[PDB]
DNA sequence: GCTGCTCTTCTTTGCCACGGCGACTGCCG
RNA sequence: CUUCGGCAGGAGAGGUA
DNA sequence: CGGCAGTCGCCGTCTACCTCTCCAAGAGCAGC
């Protein structure tokens, strides 16, 4: 019962309730001891701006991580931080991890966090079964500037189409588009498929049908669900061209 | 005891019962007596202190009358309900399919204020259904039961919450009425007492007080001991009841005529009138005892006063400020506390009388509108009481309630226990209660206030778990609707014999001791410290100085189905729940012998159920047969009783009654005279005693399977009769009426050999599947078709009765019908593989094998066992009462005698007399919580009489040495042997097997139909598609989804290819896709199927040479010659 | 939470009446889970598929 | 002789994983109940206290070949999630051994 | 009509001309079926002239009741002599004021 | 947000004049059949009375207009016709649902496709099939694994 | 003035979970 | 070669694994 | 002008099977 909630959270990619800040730079920690605010400001090592990590009430503790020496301890004033670290205690933000550390770190985080819940109850699933889900969860990019690529700023389009359009415009042209990796849930990535038949048969039929009708969409009929619905052989197993 | 002719069943109990179990059907009959206004109810209500006895219909009539118009010159009033005699007896109503009811008459008087003429005459108001002697209604020939509803009482409910921020404790109130709008005070983030009147807005409350009339000086003098009130008063911005009133008037309804006349109207018609706000008498009594207002003085009137609107806010403010006690000018001191909406002091019971009175009230309220309207249309001096009353809405409401409703339910008639448990049942659902997904997890749990009122064990296990319960054995219902339980008063340390009935509210103020306290035979507790139940459900130890009540007995907290499980305290809760629920699915057997070891509840659960014949007066029996009994009374009057032989039940079982008296016996009032379906000599008996061996056996009892003997089939130990009814009708057709005769157009004469002259089968004939029962022909388009009653698939039996109703022969038939025939077919079903068996302790399983007698394990003398059970399912399920019952059953069957030549053994010190010596085949009784301890069982197992020879088969541990019936070598270790009580459940494999190759299809979509009644297919849902996609099987899935389901053209081709022996052709297109395309087009959407170069495919059928070159209905039908 | 009053008797000796009453709270939570919280797992399975 | 070497598909609800459907070789028995092998009760999650199962019949040649090769009950012994065996002795057989 | 030839599925808004092109006639009477003769009324929701014949190779009047008279339109009723299965693929329309 | 719609209507060849209707299609009669009850009264068909209301208020508006009634009456009639059409397409979206016998909301065209009981999730992703049966299972400790 | 056929549905009392996400809309600063 | 003639929607309640 | 935060409205809530009952009425308008 307890276990499932957390799993669902993780997969949907929602903002954790009991969140924790993640260190953004690396230098000397500055815990400006307050009452209901254990503010940590941390000025950089080389130099730069500063992160106002505040609004952390005393309803959670601090990381008892292996302190920067070899031996473990808790957090105070005068500490050395490294890019990526749970300053507080709780469940970190996958979006923040993706923005700061990178896709490899976010995949590690997600796989470990999901595996712990099932492993605590005595259930053994190979890791390769969650890699496909995590791979499906991050395949899109966000557009900041468009120029000649006719992409709506702030929209989300697939990586392959992004690279194809960028290469097409960079030839006989000079304005590559810029993108940023994004992290998706399992519902909002399911509702953003190319075919409208599968999306309409998944959820929210009226909205999907309205958008498809307005946008004049076309279905290529190259999936398992569409081939099941219309009455063809699914393109998997004994129904692929090599064996048939 | 207390029954004139009960069998002798010795008991192991150690305590004494001061109270006797009440009538188990009183909850149903007392409410109807109150509603009708019977003399019995008047007597019972006059024996107790009551101001004035008001009935159930006269109260509605008094709340209705008088009816006056806008002018005020005429009025109409009602009084004096009366009931005539019943039209027809119960048996004829069940036979001829009509309702059991009696006419209702009332007298109405018309008032002419101007002149003064008086018109009074009695008016007819419909037929009112009447309750039979067993608490059931007969509607259109079917037995029905109206269950009780668990609802939340009207009143005030102060609640407290929590926060997700600042963490300040917010409070609120809620004046929930019975018919009206809801008020809703509350505090918030800052000090802002608001009032979301009628579910909307958020105005301050000072506006309300001012508007009402409380002048600033008074409001600030009284409501000025907390900074909350004075700070809300400051920022009010409202000054002048005019301004206030108008502010709220405008607020309620935006953009409206702001006339002050209609403003004062609204205000005094919202919470102060007399036809739009109706706090009942329970809600008024509950409001005038929470705040402390006018106590004692009659509960006349039913509208919210302003004193209690002020008191609500005073109580709220006090609560918020922490002060845990207050007293309003005029009252008593009342604790300032919060409320529990699940407490049994806040939930009441809507019994059958209230449930039907609500519908009568609705009908009368509907008819009042027509009555009032008719006064402005007719002319004075021509207005008559028989011209203003329309009695159609009332009868419509009554008929709509008694049929097609969620609380009047089809009765359960598997056995007497199921019928007796269908009533005494409390339902949390219905029109005004919870839902099956809205209900959360706090209302489907056990509360500490359920003790002695609702049983914590008996409940469904599906999606209805926690929403349905059963009344306890000793409980009764208040006049207001609250459940009561009896307690025995202990004063000054001595336990008296005065019994006091207490509700939860009164119970949570005292300390209640336990029934198993060590009384010193004079009322004095042996031990100073005793165990008690305190207010919050906590259990603590107190000295015997402040104890003031004591439980009347153990088993007080269990229901009637749970109180029939021996060794209940040794079973876990889930197994006991399953056993209690499974006892009501047992089928009535042909013999029904009584249990060897049982509880004391099987005698009184059969008399109150009503399935046995009970003598009404003392006398001497004159003559006895298998159809009737005649008893001659002491004054010379004679009374004869008739018996029901082979009558069909609601669920298809057989109900039989057999006399158990001789031709010279003397009977007394209350003695059982005839038996019933599951009754043996007056006691409930649902199973048989079988010899049990507990051991694994060659894998035939793997995973809850059971091995059975062949003697149980040879001697018809587990056999049951099952009856079925079939009906047909002859209706008028445009091309000519239909008729019943043996003139079936051109058909062989070897199939019309059992039909008599009129064209119906003959009694005593054996019928198979596909045989003519009633021959009928209908004019087609001497137009003679053939539509006859044939026996459905899989059925077979012996025709046992026929009933014919014909229009001509003065019969109240329907409209357009000329003849109705009903045929009854009976069968005798034996036990076989796949049938379900169970015990009383949660055991259940399916017959895996039936073994010959000569290859079953047998004892040293050659006695084979009857049933083998596995030992791997006992310890992990925590139901060890079955082994204790097995040991005690062996001890009771064999007989015993404890050797007491030198004194009495230490283990038998507490055993009563007449339990030191028993004879073979004895019957004993182990009560539910006071029974045989393990020490006495261990002692009795070692003093057991031998068999016909001088041998002892079962040693002191309850184990016997067995031989093997296939090889002959003895088993190397002893095995546990004994006697157990096994029941046959109504889940038989003859009613579960189904198969289909081709049959009828649906009309919109061309998929096979669903169900077993018609040849229907099995749904291949979404998850099976996922499994077949994960396997990789792409041709099997395609064939399953197109050819077998929707490809209308490929079905016949596949059939012909299979029949002629050729290859299976390619599939085509399904029909559901085309239906979807048509619907999408009909939603103004332009959907089209394209090709490799545009050119939308038409998708239009195709000219086919679909000529039938086989002529043999693929399946949609059958076959005739 | 945990009730500070334990049950000292086993199912071989037999529980008392209050001991048996305070033990029926744990059987409702465990039969009301099978019927109510299987939706939370079958909706997740459908979304995952 | 018409039911010889013609596989059938057996299924129990709910079908939680791939081994909720398996193919068997039918034999004719007396009675109205289906007999099921003890060792396949772990994949199906079946016990003998009132359970029921559904039966389906492949028709074409490709369907028969798929049922006989891909979905046969004697070819699926290991779990497709971890590789641990599923058709192995349990309960009574473990006690005997 | 082979399903293997399907290439795409397009959706979009439909205008009044498309709606009037799909239709075969306009309904103008709210009546559905006569309760006495059990036959659909004229120019109703179940009309034979616009939706199709109710019986195979039959007309509303009775002049044509044989297969060889298919295709032609009756001179009095105006219904088409064809299959009765054409009643689940013909549409109508309502002309709003 | 606004360009997400304007560009959609600009790129393609469609016109924005598809949201205002001038004619309404009618589904084939075989997809909305009427069923006889005990050889007596009809059991209604939900879809067949919404069309009835539409036709009724359309012929009323047409006659009022053809005779030349004042503006207020024709405006009220047009409002009522619009509400009836909206109830036909999606019943309960705005205002109170159109009820039938026994206070039961009627079933609209848009309810034939959505939900667990809609067409998509009940008749296209899972079906009923022929050559299928069902019975109770027991244990045979004599068979082989196949 | 008969009874079968036919047509039609708005004041007046009824009305009765919980989390997540996004538009929006008066509203204060 | 066999002329006409002959069917299957919703709502509610209770159960089994 | 310019943020802005509460609020409300719409989306979703496991699979397969068995038994039973009930399904508008009132008022006006004919053709004799
Ligand atoms: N999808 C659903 N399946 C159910 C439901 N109720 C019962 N079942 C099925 O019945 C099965 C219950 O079997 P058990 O409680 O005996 C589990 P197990 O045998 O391993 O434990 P023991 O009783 O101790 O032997 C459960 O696994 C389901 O397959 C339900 O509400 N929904
Ligand atoms: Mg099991
Ligand atoms: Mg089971
Ligand atoms: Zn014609």
């Amino acid at each position: 019962t307890g276990g499932l909630p957390r799993v669902q959270e993780l997969f949907e990619a929602r903002v954790p309730r009991g969140k924790a800040p993640i260190a953004d730079v690396t230098g000397r920690v500055r815990l400006e001891d307050g009452e209901r605010f254990y503010k940590i400001t941390i000025v950089p090592d080389d130099g730069g701006e500063e992160v106002v990590y505040d609004k952390i009430s005393k309803r959670q503790r601090l990381r008892v991580f292996k302190h920067e020496d070899g031996s473990e301890r808790v957090l105070s004033d005068g500490d050395h931080v490294e890019v990526g670290q749970q300053l507080m205690e709780g469940s970190a933000d996958p979006h923040e991890v993706l923005r700061v550390q990178g896709p490899r770190e976010v995949q590690i985080h997600l796989v470990r966090e999901v595996q712990e819940v099932y492993r605590a109850q005595g259930v053994s699933i190979h890791d390769k079964h969650i890699e496909v889900i995590v791979r499906q969860m991050l395949r899109r990019v966000t557009i900041i500037d468009s120029g000649s690529t006719e992409f709506l700023p702030g929209s989300l389009i697939d990586r392959a189409e992004f690279e194809a359009e960028n290469r097409r415009v960079v030839a006989e042209g000079g304005e590559p588009a810029a993108g940023r990796p994004v992290l998706m849930g399992i519902t909002k990535a399911s509702l953003a498929t190319d075919s409208w038949l599968s999306a309409a048969s998944f959820q929210e039929t009226t909205r999907v049908l309205t958008d498809a009708a307005i946008n004049c969409r076309s279905d290529k009929l190259n999936g398992l669900k569409e081939n099941v619905i219309i009455g063809k052989l699914i393109p998997a197993g004994t129904g692929i061209n090599r064996y048939r | 005891n207390s029954v004139p002719g009960a069998p002798n069943r010795v008991s192991f109990a150690k305590l004494r019962e001061p109270l006797e179990v009440p009538g188990l059907l009183d909850v149903q009959t007392d409410s109807f007596e109150w509603l009708i206004g019977s003399p019995r109810w008047r007597e019972s209500a006059a024996e107790r202190g009551d101001v004035n006895p008001v009935g159930g219909l006269e109260e509605v009539l008094y709340e209705l009358s008088p009816i006056e118009d806008f002018s005020g010159s005429m009025s109409l009033s009602f009084s004096d309900p009366r009931f005539d005699d019943v039209k027809a007896p119960v048996d004829e109503c069940k036979d001829k399919d009509m309702t059991y009811a009696a006419p209702l008459f009332v007298t109405a008087e018309f008032i002419n204020n101007n002149t003064g003429e008086i018109k009074s005459q009695t008016v007819f108001m419909g037929d009112f259904p009447m309750m039979t002697e067993k608490g059931t209604f007969i509607i259109n020939g079917t037995e029905r039961v109206v269950v009780s509803q668990l609802v939340r009482s009207p009143g005030v409910y102060f609640d407290e919450t929590i926060d997700k921020s600042t963490d300040k404790t917010l409070h609120s109130v809620k004046v929930i009425p019975s018919r009206g709008a809801w008020l809703e005070f509350d505090v918030d983030k800052r000090d802002t007492v608001g009032v979301r009147i009628d579910r909307k807005r958020r105005q301050p409350v000072t506006v309300l007080l001012k508007a009402l009339g409380w002048t600033s000086e008074q409001i600030v003098e009284r409501f000025g001991f907390s900074e909350i009130m004075r700070s809300t008063l400051e920022k009010d911005n409202t000054v002048g009841t005019d301004e206030a009133l108008l502010d709220i008037y405008r607020k309620l309804r935006p953009g409206e005529p702001p006339t002050k006349e209609s403003a004062q109207t609204l205000l005094e018609n919202l919470f102060f009138k007399e036809k739009r706000y109706d706090l009942a008498r329970v809600g008024r009594y509950k409001v005038n005892k929470k705040l402390g207002l006018h106590v004692g003085e009659p509960i006349t009137s039913s509208t919210l006063t302003e004193e209690d609107v002020v008191a609500t806010i005073e109580y709220l403010v006090r609560l918020h400020e922490g002060q845990t006690t207050m007293t309003v000018p005029g009252g008593v001191e009342v604790p300032v506390e919060t409320d529990d909406i699940d407490h049994f002091g806040n939930r009441r019971l809507r019994t059958v009388g209230e449930l039907i009175q609500n519908q009568i009230r609705v009908g009368m309220s509907r008819m009042e509108r027509v009555v009032r309207e008719r006064m402005t249309t007719q002319d004075v001096e021509a207005i008559t009481p028989q011209t203003l009353i329309n009695i159609r809405p009332v009868v419509a409401a009554i008929k709509e309630f008694f049929g097609t409703s969620q609380l009047s339910q089809f009765m359960d008639q598997n056995n007497p226990l199921s019928g007796l448990t269908h009533k005494r049942r409390l339902s949390a659902l219905g029109p005004g209660g919870l839902s099956r997904e809205r209900a959360g997890l706090e209302v489907r749990d056990v509360h500490p206030s359920h003790y002695g009122r609702m049983c914590p064990i008996e409940t469904p296990e599906g999606p209805n778990i926690g929403l349905i319960g059963s009344l306890s054995v000793y409980a009764r219902v208040n006049p207001f609707g609250f459940i009561e339980t009896p307690y025995r008063k202990v004063v000054d340390g001595v336990v008296s014999d005065e019994i006091v009935y207490l509700t939860a509210d009164e119970e949570d103020r005292h300390v209640v001791a336990q029934a198993n306290s060590p009384i010193d035979a004079d009322g004095r507790f042996v031990e100073p410290r005793v165990l008690v139940r305190r207010k919050a459900g906590e259990v603590e130890y107190v000295p015997s100085s402040e104890v003031d009540y004591m439980d009347v007995s153990p088993r007080q907290m269990v229901s009637v189905a749970t109180a029939m499980i021996p060794f209940l305290e040794h079973d876990d809760a889930n197994r006991a729940l399953m056993g209690a629920n499974m006892q009501r699915q047992a089928v009535p057997l042909v013999r029904s012998e009584a249990p060897l070891v049982g509880t004391g509840m099987e005698l009184r659960a059969a008399i109150d159920a009503g399935d046995v014949v009970v003598a009404e007066e003392s006398g001497v029996i004159e003559e006895v047969s298998a159809d009737y009994i005649t008893v001659m009374h002491d004054n010379g009057t004679r009374r004869t009783y008739r018996m029901r032989k082979f009558a069909r039940s609601n669920h298809g079982t057989c109900a039989n009654q057999c006399p158990i008296v001789d031709a010279g016996d003397r009977v007394e009032a209350g003695q059982v005279i005839a038996d019933g379906p599951c009754t043996d000599d007056g006691e409930m008996a649902l199973g048989k005693n079988l010899l049990v061996a507990i051991m694994p056996w060659e894998g035939h009892n793997y995973e809850d399977a059971i091995i059975l003997s062949n003697r149980l089939v040879e001697e018809d130990v587990l056999t049951s009769i099952h009856i079925e009814e079939h009906e047909i009708d002859a209706r008028d057709t445009k091309l000519g009426a239909e008729e019943i005769t043996r003139d079936i157009p051109n058909i062989s004469d070897e199939v019309l050999a059992d039909l008599d002259e009129r064209g119906i089968v003959r009694i005593g004939a054996e019928v198979r599947d596909g045989d003519i029962l009633v021959g009928k022909v209908t004019p087609k388009g001497r137009e003679v078709r053939d539509t006859s009653l044939k026996v459905p698939h899989g059925e077979s039996g012996k025709v046992i009765g026929i009933r014919v109703f014909s229009r001509e022969d003065e019969d109240e038939l329907p409209a357009g019908v000329n003849e109705l025939v009903r045929v009854y077919v009976a069968q005798k079903r034996k036990i076989s593989d796949g049938d379900k068996l169970a015990g009383r302790h949660g055991n259940k399983g399916v017959i895996g094998k039936i073994l010959p007698v000569e290859d079953m394990p047998f004892l040293a003398d050659g006695t084979p066992v009857d049933i083998i059970l596995n030992t791997h399912g006992v310890p992990r399920r925590m139901n060890i009462g079955q082994i204790l019952e097995t040991h005690l059953g062996w001890c009771a069957h064999s007989g015993w005698k404890v050797d007491a030549a030198k004194g009495v053994p230490d283990w038998a010190a507490r055993l009563p007399d007449e339990l030191l010596e028993a004879q073979p085949n004895a019957i004993v009784s182990t009560p539910v919580f006071d029974g045989a301890q393990e020490a006495e069982l261990q002692g009795l197992l070692s003093c057991t009489l031998p068999n016909r020879d001088g041998d002892v088969l079962v040693d002191a541990d309850g184990k016997a040495m067995l031989f093997d019936g296939r090889s002959g070598e003895p088993f190397p270790y002893p095995v546990t042997v004994g006697y157990m009580y096994i029941m046959k459940l109504h889940h038989l494999v003859d009613d579960k097997i189904h198969a289909r190759s081709t049959g009828p299809y649906s009309m919109i979509t061309q998929q096979p139909l669903g169900g077993k009644a018609q040849f229907g297919g099995q749904r291949f849902g979404e998850m099976e598609c996922w499994a077949m996609q994960a396997y990789g099987a792409a041709y099997t899935l395609q064939e399953l989804l197109t050819i077998k389901s929707d490809d209308t053209v490929g079905r016949v081709k596949v059939y012909e290819a299979i029949v002629k022996g050729e290859n299976i052709p390619e599939p085509g297109i399904p029909e559901s896709f085309k239906v979807l395309l048509k619907e999408l087009q009909s939603l103004c959407l332009n959907v089209e199927v394209l090709s490799s170069d545009g050119a939308a495919i038409e998708l239009r059928e195709g000219e086919d040479e679909d000529l039938e070159r086989a002529a043999a209905n693929l399946g949609i039908n059958l076959s005739r010659n | 939470e945990f009730i500070p009053r334990p049950v000292k008797s086993s199912f071989r000796e037999g529980l008392t009446v209050l001991e048996y009453f305070i033990n029926t709270h744990g059987a409702r939570k465990g039969l009301a889970d099978t019927a109510l919280r299987t939706a939370d797992s079958g909706y997740l399975t459908r979304r995952l598929v | 002789e018409v039911i010889a070497e013609h596989p059938v598909l057996l299924n129990r609800a709910p079908t939680l994983h791939r081994l909720g459907i398996q193919a068997f070789e039918p034999m004719l028995v007396e009675g109205k109940a289906i007999q099921l092998h003890p060792l396949v009760c772990e994949a199906f999650n079946a016990d003998f206290d009132g359970d029921q199962m559904a039966v389906h019949l492949p028709l074409s040649a490709e369907a028969q070949a798929e049922a006989r090769i891909l979905m046969l009950s004697s070819n699926n012994i290991l779990s497709p999630a971890s590789g641990r065996p599923l058709a192995m002795p349990r309960l009574d057989m473990v006690t005997g051994l | 009509l082979d399903v293997n030839f399907f290439d795409e599925l397009r959706i979009g808004l439909a205008t009044a001309e498309d709606i009037r092109q799909w239709s075969y006639g306009e309904v103008k009477k709210p009546e559905t079926i006569n309760y006495r003769t059990l036959k659909p009324e004229k120019d109703g929701l179940f009309c034979e002239k616009i939706f199709g014949p109710t019986r195979d190779w039959e007309c509303y009047c009775g002049k044509y009741k044989r297969v060889r008279f298919k295709g032609i339109i009756c001179e009095r009723c105006g219904v088409e002599v064809t299959r009765a299965k054409v009643r689940r693929e013909r549409m109508g329309h309502i002309e709003l004021a | 947000k606004r360009l997400k719609v304007v560009a959609a209507f600009q790129q393609s060849g469609n016109s924005p004049m598809g949201m205002v209707l001038d004619a309404v299609p009618v589904i084939p009669p075989e997809l909305r059949p009427m069923v006889q009850l005990d050889g007596g009264r009809f059991a209604t068909s939900d879809l067949n009375d919404l069309y009835r209301r539409v036709i009724n208020r359309n012929n009323r508006l047409k006659r009022l207009i053809d005779l030349g009634a004042p503006e207020i009456i024709v405006n009220n009639e047009k409002r009522m016709l619009q509400e009836s059409v909206d109830a036909l397409f999606d019943n309960g979206r705005r205002g109170r649902p159109v009820t039938g016998p026994g206070n039961r909301p009627l079933k609209s065209l848009s309810d034939l496709l959505k939900g667990k009981q809609g067409r998509f999730r009940q008749n296209l992703l899972g079906k009923r099939v022929d050559y299928s049966g069902r019975s109770v299972i027991v244990v045979g400790p004599q068979l082989k694994l196949h």
